């Protein structure tokens, strides 16, 4: 009752993200903030 | 059909893929607030009982219709699992 | 509740079986990444 190894269900594809360039500037602010003092 | 459906084939490198990520782009746009979305404004989502297909009536519609453009962007790992839902919800109010 | 319909937990046609099984000498035991166990039967298997 697992999900199909073929399909949508492929490894090569389980794994994707996706973004808006808004929450792509978000993320690098948040490196950005990683410079101590 | 379904709006530019080719354009979108041709979009991705593999048909499942388009698959993967307007689902996960539609889950999104709920969980976050729906108003998560990048072409608001001029021309945008509509339905007819008045016009108000503008707040919640079908996720991916969205989803599609965004991506069809040239804003979204999706990698095999574009940015990291845990530190993407914390930014998401600190930016994006309606709960 | 208008949620966005959870991810799917284990089939009882699944554990019917696994149990059925076990009604019989043979062990099925589910594995994780590494040859490790995992749990189909949430937290009713454990004793006491
Ligand atoms: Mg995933
Ligand atoms: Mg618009
Ligand atoms: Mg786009
Ligand atoms: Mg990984
Ligand atoms: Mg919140
Ligand atoms: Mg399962
Ligand atoms: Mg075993
Ligand atoms: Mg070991």
């Amino acid at each position: 009752g697992r999900l199909i190894p073929a399909g949508t269900g492929s490894d090569f594809v389980r794994f994707t993200q996706v973004v808006d360039q808004k929450t792509l500037k978000a993320i690098e602010e948040a490196r950005k903030e990683a410079v101590e003092a | 059909a379904e709006p530019g459906i080719d354009k979108l084939f041709g979009m991705v490198d593999s048909k499942y893929r388009l698959t993967v990520v307007v689902a996960k782009r539609a889950q999104q746009l709920l969980r976050h607030g729906f108003k998560n979305t990048v072409l608001e404004p001029e021309e945008r989502p509509k339905m007819q009982t008045l016009e108000g297909l503008f707040d919640d009536p079908n996720a991916e519609t969205w989803a599609m219709k965004e991506l069809l453009t040239g804003r979204l962007v999706f990698g095999e790992n574009l940015v990291p699992e845990d530190r993407l839902q914390k930014e998401m919800e600190r930016i994006y109010p309606g709960e | 509740k208008g949620e966005d319909v959870p991810e799917p937990s284990v089939p009882e046609s699944f554990r019917v079986l696994v149990k059925e099984l076990q009604a019989l000498a043979l062990d099925v035991q589910t594995l994780d990444e590494k040859d490790n166990p995992v749990d189909i039967f949430e937290g009713l298997a454990s004793k006491r």
